RNA sequence: UCGUUGUUUUUUUCUG
């Protein structure tokens, strides 16, 4: 029911074995191609983004909404029970709390900040912005795809994430 | 452009007759009183005598009622055959337009030359068939429309509009409206399916019917017969 | 109704006096082929006589 | 409307592909394997599994639901089944085209008689047209008689000269002309040979003669497995009542099966090298007959009847074919065929319909607020009674019979649902006459229900259609929907043809008496 | 003509039908590419916004 | 509806009752599709609302077409044929 | 991690609704119609981008049944695991074949034989709960964990976490 | 068993000549048994839906086998009318 | 892309008699199935005289798009085609 | 108790 923005894509022939979605190996599928192309068809690249600035987005669209619901007039379940549906509102409230409890940056400066320090493979860098790992060792130990780059500047960036760690 | 069931058969004036009797027919004379148009038909009959810019405006029309003689003459009817099929009536909508207004008596017009000589121009450059600035675009309406612009052009000549016709100036007016409105009814419709309707109708006279005519020819026709009987 | 598939006469109307059997009788209105023509007519339940034991009888089957 | 729901989206087909199916994609699509020749279990019922008749390829009686996609006569399309052969055999369509192919190509390398080199060829490859470019690559191919094995760096090739093939029927003859003169030692082109040697052919060889590699990849050319249409393609005919006989296409498939079976037992025994040949022949040749019945030079195949076979493409071809027969012309519903009989107290557009046909045919009404009561005295006319309904149809598609409806009084209509009202006044139904020489020869009219059993006209449409009051018919197809209507309505009425485009003349006119009375 | 010739060269070739045509639409029991069926109709809104208040859809 | 007449129809260009009056008066079907071989060996169980193609091992990529009853037949001899028709909702040119 | 997309859906509007505002409607039948619902090419659809200024274009009209087709594309955000990568968990309940843990809008299921030795299942602590060296496991606990396997049924994948490699179990 | 009606079949299978018939009208009732209670189909011979007319004799015999041989013929008038043909 | 912006639409400003017919059937089919009326009815019960008489006001909600024989397309709403 | 199904295959003589 659910469409999609790639066409074609009849039997083929010759098959490949990039098709089981794999972040460490970067086999994507055909849904999230490298350079895809939108409904209008104008060049629009891959987005991924981290945990704190996707909870960021979704609670400031669905204030937004419910501002619009109500004509003039903020928490997970309150922002929750804007959805309508006893599955979609299950769904919605559960998603944000998992947001909320795994938001490793809650606040609009906080979210800027690391935003701004990180803004190559879209998917490393967001993972990266998105994984916090204490020193470059556990960073990758944990994330098997930049073990080798010849470029690692990660020891830096892992500081500046830990600055930036609220206290708790 | 023209669908199948919107035209008639008319005869184009200015193909026969004489140089003398074109000349006669068509020209218009203002220094020569004698061949000059006849002044109780037209309310300023001395207004016109002895000008010269309505000479020139004339001898332009009359050049291109020439040089429309000469092109169709010579190169679109050899023969000379002046009947062919072309939409719009004009002989009936002149007469619409005669007894609508009451265009009897020999009341003399209102009419002034360049307001004729102007709007029929006008016409000539109205008669859409392709909608589009593009040089080709222009080029090909002009090609389209260059026999029904000469019949137009034969038909509605200031003699014979002030003589024969006698319109006022309502009369000329309405008629001009009519026509366009006729031409822009009388063309093909996209989507129009109009190769079934080519066969059909080529083939449906067969059905009723030294050298070798009748179905036999045409067999021979259709499949390209190398050696033919 | 377990009364179809019996003859039965017409005592008011344009065919008064003709016989017939019923062929439909959905309700409250029969419709019972004409033996002298090839033709079937409809016509209530009220303007039927019913073939019985005893000569014709009104509709009190 | 009348299908049942489905959640698959609905959409309309822009495209069709063409090619051949491979024999992987054959056994992936195939639920069951079909290998025993008998098809009917013990004559006890329930045929036998494994069998022709297998339930799981779709079931073809009413109480039956399909054992694979469960449902019934209403939705089951029938569902393949494949059939595995011992022995590869020519497919009968593509044997010329395999020849040429086998031409072109090297008998033991496998590639093209020739490379790039050539500028001939080298231009030709260029070609986008597959099969203009194939007819190139042959003419310059079939020239070379020798599969060079050094670069005309060696090529790969074979050496060996290219044979001359001839085909022969159903056979084909190779004729090598071995190193200066030697015995020419031709031989049966055997299919498993020329399929191993297909197989090797590379996709740049393949694209340049035509071919494709998805689709068109020519070993699929040589059958290995031959799939089983289900019943419905291939229906049991009932000769009387209970007996049904056999459709000549199971008639031939359980041969089919029964020989190949044949040749699975000749290799475990003694297998003489001359029953295999004709065993295998003729095993090639049912297949042929079972794909096509009407090979030039050779016998028919007959039944015992004597009647020949129906092969496949002896049903698509000719009038009676599909193209011609079920899928350009097809016999329509709500239709009629009468006599016609002159009228001239009809309006030009109008038409007389015999009573009964109007009670008969039905056009279909959506019930709304501008026509509930009127529909609504309609429905309490009865369907015996004109005007009048049939039917009731409910937003969901539940229809009622008002036959068997004894409690019509009972029924109220609903918005949104649809009622089959008789025939009545002022509706517009297509006219025609056969034969429809020319577009006038078939409009739409204006109904007038009138008694008798006679279509009327009004004398002066005849013209148009070349009719005559000695006992002519003309047909009547009436719309079913609100569109149809209109365009019935504003393109083929009788008023709007009254100037042919033919000869831009008018076509109807004043005619006999009328004319006659006039002058 | 020769249907089935013509369908043999096609699956060899793999032809390829746009389905453009009328005698394809037809088979397919598709509004054909002619007459009423040269075109398509939309439904608009910028006009249909003029309703007065109370035709707004539920 | 002899060819004849169906020529003179599309002469008038009466498209859709040209349409409805080969498939809704006369013999029209609903059919499965898998939108990835093209093919209609769809297994479809509409009271189980579950599809797939065994081939593809696809159950979402499905489409359903409404096309007269002999034209599917025709299909069938097709593939019964050696030979597959693809059919496919959209243009890839 | 999330993806931003394009998303588009095929609405079907009946002519009774034919109305100025049916833009609106039809956003609001999709903003109800589309959350919850998951696929194994895109998964879990949990929120909705520009839920006010979604672009219908014009529709159109289907013949032969009269009804509005509209094609409404827009723009969403939704989630779905791929194996190979880690992030952490919080487990919700214990059970003896392996703890679920749910992670967000999915639940994780952890096999008998990819579990920690060390750690054994106590249903006398109270709290039940898993108890280690250093390490304590209870619902709302941060727990890392790799998922591996993802079998997506249509519905609602099935996910497994196991805890048995190097920098797994809880921080 | 037909959608039309048995009734005017008399006891024995037949109709009796004198009486009324009509489209979608049983004349003759044959039943085939069952290939194995309840085992017995209609093998009828119901009369046109399109004609009319009046039993007028009914022949019964045997055929060369031996197995009863019967005939039904029906008669009815047909009245010149609108559409009808004549010539000359 | 394939649509013309409204400033060059260069295809003929009246109403081919094609269309004619599939505004009045898609609009009698719409009416006849309970949708709004935009116009005034007096005593009209047909659904397709009503389509006409809408038509003839210049009143119909719809838009009728072009296919050129390339594949790109243009509008056209039926409240701006010059209908005979 | 709604429901409720009726052959093919050829050949023939005819109708416009
Ligand atoms: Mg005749
Ligand atoms: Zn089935
Ligand atoms: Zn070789
Ligand atoms: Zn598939």
């Amino acid at each position: 029911v659910s469409t999609s923005t790639v066409g074609a894509r009849r039997r083929r022939a010759k098959q490949q074995v990039d098709d089981e979605e794999n972040a460490t190996l970067l086999r994507l599928g055909p849904e999230f191609a490298l350079k895809q192309y939108d409904h209008d068809g104008n060049e629009h690249d891959l987005i991924a983004l981290s945990l704190s600035e996707s909870r960021l987005l979704i609670r400031e669209a669905l204030k937004a909404r419910s501002r619009a619901r109500n004509g003039g007039v903020i928490d997970d379940d309150e922002l929750a029970k804007v959805t309508s549906g006893a599955v979609a509102n299950g769904v919605v409230k559960k998603t944000l709390d998992y947001l909320n409890t795994f938001a490793r940056f809650k606040d609009e400066e906080t979210c800027t900040a690391v935003d701004q320090l990180l803004h190559l493979h879209p998917f490393e860098i967001a993972q990266l912005s998105s994984l916090g790992c204490e020193d470059v060792d556990e960073a990758i130990t944990l994330i098997p795809s930049l073990a080798a780059k010849k470029e690692v500047n990660l020891q830096r960036i892992l500081d500046e994430l830990n600055r930036l760690e609220d206290p708790y | 452009g023209l669908d199948g069931t919107q035209v008639e058969r008319q005869t184009i004036d200015t193909i026969p007759g004489s140089d003398k009797a074109f000349h006669k027919r068509y020209y218009v004379d203002l220094m020569d009183e004698k061949n000059s148009i006849k002044p109780d038909v037209i309310e300023y009959a001395a207004d016109i005598l002895g000008d010269v810019e309505l000479q020139k405006e004339l001898n332009s029309e009359y050049e291109q009622l020439v040089s429309d003689r000469k092109f169709l003459r010579e190169i679109v009817f050899v023969n000379g055959d002046h009947n062919w099929p072309l939409p719009v009536n004009l002989r009936r909508i002149i007469q619409n337009a005669q007894q609508i207004f009451h265009l009897d008596r020999a009341k003399a017009s209102d009419l002034t030359i360049p307001e004729i000589i102007h709007g029929v121009r006008d016409l000539c450059k109205k008669l859409f068939v392709l909608r589009g600035e593009n040089e080709l675009i222009k080029e090909a309406q002009q090609n389209a429309t260059s026999l029904f612009q000469c019949l137009v052009r034969a038909r509605l000549a200031t003699r014979r509009i002030l003589e024969e016709f006698r319109l006022n100036r309502d009369a000329f007016e309405w008629v001009l409206g009519t026509i366009e409105a006729q031409f822009q009814r009388s063309l093909v419709h996209p989507g129009e399916m109009v190769g079934v309707i080519a066969a059909q109708s080529i083939g449906e006279p067969a059905t009723q019917m030294n050298v070798t005519l009748g179905v036999p020819r045409l067999k021979e026709i259709l499949n390209v017969a190398k050696n033919i009987k | 109704d377990p009364t179809l598939n019996k003859t039965v006469k017409i005592r008011q109307g344009g065919y008064k006096g003709k016989i017939g059997i019923v062929k439909e009788a959905n309700g409250d209105r029969f419709r019972v082929e004409l033996h002298n023509p090839n033709k079937t007519i409809p016509i209530p339940c009220s303007f039927l006589l019913i073939e019985s034991t005893h000569g014709w009888v009104p509709y009190e089957d | 409307s009348q299908f049942p729901y489905s959640s698959a989206p609905l959409r309309s087909v822009k495209e069709v592909q063409f090619g051949l199916l491979s024999p992987e994609e054959i056994r992936a699509i195939s639920v069951v394997k079909i290998e025993y020749p008998e098809i009917m279990d013990e004559s006890r019922q329930r045929p036998r599994e494994g069998g022709l008749n297998d339930p799981k390829l779709g079931s073809i009686d009413r109480n039956f639901k399909c054992q694979t996609c469960g449902e019934g006569m209403a939705e089951c399309p029938g569902h393949f089944g494949h059939m595995e052969l011992a022995k590869p055999v020519f497919h009968i369509g593509f044997i010329p085209k395999i020849k040429k192919v086998c031409e072109c190509i090297c008998m033991n390398c496998g590639k093209l008689l020739l490379d790039e080199t050539n500028p001939t060829m080298a231009q030709a490859i260029r070609i986008r047209d597959p099969k203009k470019r194939f007819n190139a690559v042959w003419q310059l191919c079939k020239t070379k008689m020798v599969c060079e094995a050094d670069a005309p760096v060696s090529r790969g090739g074979c050496g060996n000269t290219q044979p001359v093939v001839r085909k022969d029927g159903m056979k084909l003859w190779g004729t090598w002309k071995k190193s200066r003169d030697a015995q020419p030692e031709r031989k049966l082109l055997t299919p498993g040979e020329i399929l191993n040697v297909f197989k090797h052919i590379s996709p740049e060889d393949c694209f340049r003669l035509g071919f494709n590699e998805d689709y068109a990849r020519p070993e699929w050319m040589i059958i290995t497995v031959l799939p089983v249409p289900p019943p419905q393609v291939r229906p049991s005919i009932a000769m009387d009542e209970t007996t049904q006989g056999q459709d000549d296409l199971t008639h031939k498939l359980s041969d089919i099966l029964k020989a190949n079976i044949n040749v699975q037992k000749l290799e475990m025994d003694g297998s003489p090298q001359h029953i295999i040949n004709e065993v295998e022949q003729l095993l090639q040749f049912h297949v042929a007959t079972y794909m096509d019945n009407d090979i030039a030079g050779q016998p028919q195949a007959l039944q015992k009847s004597g009647r020949p076979v129906k092969a496949i493409r002896a049903r698509l071809k000719g009038k009676e074919g599909r193209l011609r027969g079920n899928l350009m012309g097809k016999r329509v519903d709500f239709s009629a065929r009468t006599v016609i009989s002159g009228d001239p107290n009809l309006e030009l557009d109008q038409v007389g319909v015999p009573i009964s046909i109007a009670k008969t045919l039905s056009y279909p009404e959506t019930v709304t607020q501008y026509n509930i009561h009127r529909l609504t005295e309609y429905v309490r006319n009865g369907p015996n009674e004109h005007p009048g309904a049939k039917y009731v149809i409910r937003d969901n598609g539940d229809r009622i019979d008002l036959r068997y409806h004894k409690r019509a009084g009972d029924i109220v209509l609903q918005y949104g649902w649809k009622v089959e009202r008789h025939l009545m006044d002022d509706d517009p139904v297509l006219f025609n006459r056969q034969p429809s020489l020319h577009k006038m020869s078939m409009m739409a009219h204006r109904v007038k229900v009138m008694p008798y059993s006679t279509f009327r006209l009004n004398l002066s449409v005849t013209s148009p259609y070349n009719a005559d009051f000695d006992g002519d018919e003309m047909n009547l197809h009436v719309p079913q929907s609100e569109e149809t209507r209109a365009e019935l309505s504003q393109l083929c009425a009788v008023p709007l043809q009254i100037v042919s485009p033919q000869s831009n003349k008018p076509v109807m006119g004043i005619v006999q008496d009328t004319l006659c009375g006039v002058r | 003509e020769e249907t089935v010739e013509i369908l043999f060269e096609a699956g060899a070739a793999a032809e390829l039908d746009d389905c453009r045509g009328v005698s394809e639409n037809v088979m397919l029991g598709q509004l054909a590419p002619m007459g009423t069926g040269a075109f398509d109709v939309m439904i608009d809104e910028k006009l249909l916004t003029s309703l007065p208040a109370d035709y707004a859809p539920t | 509806f002899g060819e004849m007449e169906r020529d003179c129809m599309i002469a008038h260009g009466a498209a859709g009752f040209l349409k409805e009056r080969l498939m809704e008066a006369s013999d029209a079907f609903r059919v499965h599709v898998c939108g990835i071989c093209g093919l209609m060996s769809v297994i479809a169980n509409l009271k189980k609302n579950q599809f797939e193609c065994r081939s593809c091992k696809n159950k979402t990529n499905i489409y359903q077409l409404h096309i007269p009853y002999a034209a599917k037949l025709l299909f069938q001899e097709l593939m019964a044929m050696n030979i597959a028709p693809r059919l496919y909702t959209e243009r890839s040119g | 991690m999330f993806f931003l997309k394009d998303l588009s859906l095929i609405l079907t509007l009946h002519p009774s609704y034919f109305g100025p505002q049916m833009n609106q409607y039809l956003r609001e039948k999709l903003l109800t119609d589309v959350e919850g619902t998951c696929t194994g090419q895109f998964g879990y659809i949990v929120t909705v981008l520009d839920g006010m200024n979604i672009d219908v274009g014009k529709g159109r009209i289907i013949p032969g049944s009269g009804s509005a087709e509209f094609e409404v594309k827009y723009r969403a955000v939704v989630w779905k695991p791929f194996k190979g990568e880690v992030v952490d968990a919080i487990v919700s309940n214990v059970s003896p074949i392996g703890f679920f843990a749910d992670v967000g809008p999915l639940n994780v299921f952890v096999s008998t034989r990819l579990i920690p030795d060390n750690l054994v299942y106590n249903p006398s602590n109270s709290p039940p709960a898993y108890m280690s060296n250093d390490e304590l496991i209870t619902k709302g606990s941060k727990v890392r964990l790799k998922v591996v396997g993802t079998r997506t049924d249509v519905n609602e994948i099935y996910a497994i976490g196991s805890i048995k490699e190097d920098f797994l179990g809880a921080i | 068993l037909k959608h039309g009606t048995y009734e005017k079949l008399d006891e024995d299978g037949l109709i009796a000549p004198g009486v009324r018939v009509s489209g979608d009208d049983i004349i003759i009732g044959k039943t085939t048994p069952i290939p194995p209670y309840h085992t017995k189909r209609d093998a009828s011979t119901p009369l046109r839906s399109t004609e009319n007319g009046i039993v007028d004799q009914v022949l019964l015999t045997t055929n060369q086998e031996g197995l009863k041989f019967v005939k039904v013929r029906m008669r009815t008038t047909k009245v010149p009318q609108i559409g009808d043909k004549f010539a000359s | 892309e394939l649509a013309i912006l409204k400033e060059e639409r260069t295809t003929t400003p009246y109403l081919t008699k094609y269309e004619r017919a599939r505004i009045l059937g898609t609009r009698a089919l719409q009416i006849s199935m309970n949708a709004p009326v935009l116009v005034d009815i007096e005593g009209e019960t047909d659904p397709l005289q009503i389509a006409m008489k809408e038509l003839s006001q210049r009143k119909i909600p719809l838009v009728i798009r072009r296919y050129l024989p390339d594949g790109s397309y243009e509008d056209w709403g039926c409240d701006e085609l010059i209908v005979d």
